[PDB]
């Protein structure tokens, strides 16, 4: 009858690291291996209230008394130095391969059918579209999240690392390569064939992705943000904590992985908003909206269940989405 | 009864095996009859020579440790006992369960008389403490403080103040000295008004049931527990007559054949463990006797509390 | 033949369901009086980062916080379960008597 | 009243530890509340630390006690706008006046 | 029905850096690239009691016993050197653009309606009033907060930094350009058009703003003030901590940002006080009073909820203020 396996855990292909951000100057990007790290430091902020009032707090004497006792905070802040305008964000990406094989699966007949379905996909169309879009999200520095939104010039250098050194070095202009069109190129196709052979298992692919962003001297850079402890007084609050591995600001690894996954231009809603990150019930956190809702038949789960259990193979776009979720990994399964 | 002219403080007395069984229904801290009888024995032994009248005791209990144990799989407690000597034939004696508890109380004694003038205050304070060191407080020995950091001395506070600010000042000076404990008072007006409330709730209520109602922790439906004003312990507040008063050489096997004996029975009232700065006058909170022997009703309480 | 809910009858006095603004967070009262103000030795616990509150997840309803409390007591703390077992046995013997 | 009472009993029973424990060196050890919870450093420091608690009369501890005790009230604007917050602050300041007045005459 | 979105997060346009204070001599401001920094040093202050007494402390013997124990602090102090009469305050400014797009928004229809509202604003009257007023707040050195108030001569130099260097250089007299009049000037119109092209998305704008305040030989400069833990004793109390990024006194970035946003001369109270900082419920924390209280219909929230939801477009001044709040950024939306 082939019901769904009760547990299905897929390991994560495309493992990035914590993206260490350091600083320096443009035209000395080629000597950027002794560049001093962007350090997370503290500063004390004070604001009046700016939030909406709920018609109980709109008394003018109460509003004046509320702005007379303001909230005093400390925030973790990371800036470039006042003699450095280029932010170097460096991580390493390891494309693993063996995407359809689960890390845990009860129903062995389901595992055989799922491996047969993914192998049917790879033989019909290998990881060529997916690797083209992953190579784009490396090529345009989408992993620079807010460090990219006002940068004068972004340049991404991607180095394929063999036995100990660079086997093949790419160098991209991340502002000519946009954040929304997965166009064709000559070097992006070479990087895409590399990531394609990595996802197929045909080779060890360890990339070193280094991105340089002309922001400006002293400007704020944006490492990934932690969550807070909140035990003491509201003056020493520590309202914002920033990530740092060892006295050096850093973006979390899964933030880089989410920006790499932003390949999904196939959702049923409009293409004017661009690609979203490949998630089951494909959801963007900022917009608060789950595209690929299960009411439409286009989430990861009804597509995977129609493809594997009852052989309703979707369109080539939706099965690109399904195999992108299998590359993404997860805990898919009931209780 | 009569107001104390001075207020003597016996400091933290360590009692090693005091009677934990206060009464047939209550265990824990010993009865206030123990402390009032101790202060009458102090009067009887040293107060008739200093020409003073030690009357009224305030009980503080800085430290309390009962020699109890909680058995395995049981919610309640049992008493750790002592191994008595054998019989004349070599068998183990029948065990009579007595509760022992290690106390650390400090007593505020009401002192009034003409001996306050004839003697220094520290002299009569030292004399009642050196007499109390050879005594016992609820059946347990008063540990006499050898070779610690410093011995806790006395202070006989003359309650007659030249001004009300000086009187409040040295009430504060004494309250700070007997602070880590909890003064034990008698709240029988609270027991009677709780009985009245329980009688407006349900008729034919006894104040044994109202005392129990102040003892329990009642769970209430909407769940919440019913809060209480204070600690509100059950104490044995004296005795009630069972027999008519027998003549001295008439009852059999009495303690002495010169005192009238009368079979009595406990009278369980309500207490309240409160801290000594909640009273704002330490010349209150002193436990006196009230006999009225023609009716029975031999009892102790702290009148002039509120 | 003493059932589980009759043991829960005397085990429920060992839990305390504190109200928070989100929901109801259960806890454990070591003195067995439901977290009374004076006679209640409630068990407070040390967590990850300065957590000093009741051991218990903030549940939406009291019916589920009490159920998670009883499940924790049945899984981990079997001495309070033996207390409630002997209480239930004495209650059954009491109804056999009076 | 019971909370300020257990505060006074906590300060009272803490005097059995040792006469000097704020003399143990640190950097952050509540140097304003350590004037309250250890009065027996005056027996050791005869002029150094005795005269710094009798002239100051360290009794600003009640304000920090009130800032701790106002974490018991919930952060509700309906509780803040009504007269409940004013009545709460009135009787809270009343019991803190009693507790601070007890801490004022520690030196007799 | 078009209710307002529960989340609205606008990212901050006009991003400044921490304004690093340095020092040197006037008439060698052209060689002011190796000027030594202003160092935050410590000094010890002692005071009497000078605050108001509350009628229980007004006893004569108690007042004398209170002044017999004077309080000792150690303050952080930043001064000019004894051979330097000029304070240089150098920050950078990224005018970003894309003001109406929120970084986070629950309602898609409200986001499209607010985008059409902002596009209507820019089409009818682009960022020309706002950019003129921001160009003023660069030109008059209002970001020098108390470093300006007794200065002999303030001069602001604004450089438009293109690909590596200055594309266009400005040089303003910050005392002739007032702190309360938004007049018209030929160079200020050029800077207004540059900040306009930054805010419109028509170009990349990064300005290097340098301000030289003739204070005096050895005088006190006024960097930003941190907040103190207050975990120690009451003689080494450290009552005042001043901001510095690396042994170099600095003004906070948000303090420069508050001084750039002082463009609001449209609030319903008197304009004799001049511009205030563009805040919702437009408030000054020096004065303890919120202008644009929500009882009057001129706060940011009722103006935005009438402009976007029920399409009551306000006056051109109040909609200048609304778009200045959207440039300012913030967490709008309810809970």
């Amino acid at each position: 009858i082939l019901s769904t396996a009760s547990v299905l855990a897929f390991e994560r292909k495309l493992d990035p690291s914590d993206a260490l951000m350091s600083a320096g100057a443009w035209a000395q990007r080629d000597a950027s291996q002794e560049w001093p790290a962007v350090t997370v430091r503290e500063k004390s902020v004070r604001g009046t209230i700016s939030n909406r009032l709920k018609t109980k707090d709109r008394d003018p004497a109460k509003l004046d008394a509320s702005i007379q006792s303001p909230n005093l905070q400390t925030v973790d802040v990371a800036n470039l130095p006042s003699d450095a305008d280029t932010l170097k964000v460096r991580f390493t990406l390891r494309v693993l391969g063996g995407a359809g094989t689960p890390s845990a699966c009860n129903d062995a007949a389901y595992r055989d059918k799922l491996l047969q379905t993914v192998a049917t996909y790879v033989n019909d169309q290998g990881f060529a579209e997916l690797a083209r879009r992953y190579a784009h999200n490396l090529a345009n520095a989408r992993f620079l999240w807010r460090n990219r939104v006002g940068a004068e010039a972004v340049e991404v250098r991607i180095n394929h690392i063999r036995q100990g050194e660079v086997a093949r070095a790419w160098r991209f202009d991340a502002l000519a390569i946009g954040l929304r069109d997965f166009k064709a190129d000559a070097e992006l196709d070479a990087l895409a064939e590399l990531i394609a052979s990595g996802l197929s298992g045909s080779g060890h692919v360890l990339l070193e992705v280094v991105a340089f962003a002309r922001i400006g001297d002293g400007q704020e850079v944006f490492p990934s943000q932690e969550l807070i402890l909140d035990k003491g007084d509201k003056k020493g609050q520590k309202s914002k904590t920033l990530y740092s591995v060892r006295d050096a600001a850093a973006i979390h690894s899964q933030k880089i992985g989410n920006a790499l996954r932003t390949i999904d231009t196939w959702y049923p809603d409009e293409d004017g908003l661009g690609p979203i990150a490949v998630e089951p019930y494909g959801s963007v956190t900022s917009q608060g909206k789950a595209y690929r809702q299960p009411k439409q038949k286009l989430d990861f789960y009804t597509l995977l269940d129609n493809w594997v259990l009852r052989d309703e193979a979707p369109a080539v776009e939706q099965q690109h989405y399904v195999i992108a979720n299998l590359i993404r990994g997860g805990v898919f399964g009931e209780a | 009864v009569t107001d104390p002219e001075a207020l003597l403080l016996l400091p933290r007395l360590s009692i090693q095996n005091a009677n934990a069984i206060s009464s047939p229904l209550t265990w824990g801290f010993p009865s206030p009859g123990a402390f009032t009888g101790f202060v009458h024995a102090l009067q009887r032994r040293v107060g008739i020579s200093l020409d003073i009248e030690l009357d009224g005791v305030g009980i503080v209990c800085h430290r309390f440790e009962a020699q109890i144990s909680q058995p395995a799989g049981k919610r309640t407690k049992v008493f750790n006992l002592t191994r008595n000597p054998l019989n004349r034939d070599g068998s183990t004696a029948a065990i009579v369960e007595e509760g022992r508890a290690h106390l650390e109380v400090s007593l505020l004694l009401g002192v009034h008389g003409d001996g306050l003038d004839d003697h220094p205050a520290q002299e009569i304070a030292r004399q009642v403490q050196e007499q109390a060191g050879a005594m016992r407080l609820a059946g347990g020995s008063i540990l006499p403080w050898c070779n610690e950091r410093f011995p806790a001395p006395n202070a006989e506070l003359l309650m007659l103040g030249g001004s009300d600010e000086q009187r409040r000042k040295n009430q504060r000076r004494l309250t700070r000295r007997l602070l880590p404990g909890f003064a034990l008072v008698s709240r029988e007006a609270l027991l009677q008004q709780h009985l009245e409330t329980l009688r407006t709730t349900l008729p034919e209520a006894t104040t044994l049931d109202a005392l129990l109602d102040l003892c329990r922790i009642n769970f209430e439906p909407p769940w919440q527990v019913r809060d209480k004003p204070g600690w509100l312990v059950p104490i044995p507040a004296g005795y009630n007559a069972l027999s008519p008063l027998y003549l001295p050489g008439e009852v059999r096997n009495a303690r002495d054949r010169e005192t009238p004996l009368r079979f009595v029975e406990n009278l369980f009232g309500l207490g309240e463990w409160l801290s000594p700065h909640r009273v704002a006058a330490l010349s209150d909170l002193l436990w006196y006797h009230h006999a009225e022997p023609d009716k029975g009703l031999y009892r102790w309480s702290t009148p002039r509390f509120v | 033949t003493i059932s589980k809910t009759d043991i829960d009858c005397y085990l429920q006095t060992y839990v305390v369901i504190d109200p928070v603004s989100n929901g109801w967070q259960w806890g454990i009262d070591e003195n067995g009086v439901g977290g009374a103000l004076h006679h209640g030795r409630v068990e407070m616990v040390e967590g990850e980062n300065g957590y000093f509150g009741l051991r218990g997840a903030t549940h939406p309803t009291e019916k589920e916080a009490m159920a998670a409390a009883l499940g924790y007591l049945w899984k981990c703390r079997q001495d309070l379960v033996a207390i409630a077992r002997n209480d239930a046995i004495e209650a059954e013997k009491y109804r056999a008597k009076a | 009243a019971q909370i300020c009472d257990e505060a006074l009993q906590y300060a009272a029973r803490l005097r059995e530890l040792e006469p000097g424990w704020s003399a143990t060196p640190g950097c952050q050890l509540h140097d304003a509340e350590q004037l309250w919870l250890d009065p027996l450093r005056a027996q050791t420091d005869e002029t150094f630390l005795q005269r710094r608690l009798r002239g100051d009369w360290p009794a600003e501890v009640g304000n920090r006690f009130a800032n701790w005790l106002n974490r018991a009230v919930s952060s509700d604007s309906q509780i803040l706008g009504s007269p409940e917050a004013a009545q709460w602050s009135q009787e809270l300041s009343k019991e803190l006046t009693m507790f601070k007045e007890i801490l004022e005459d520690e030196r007799d």
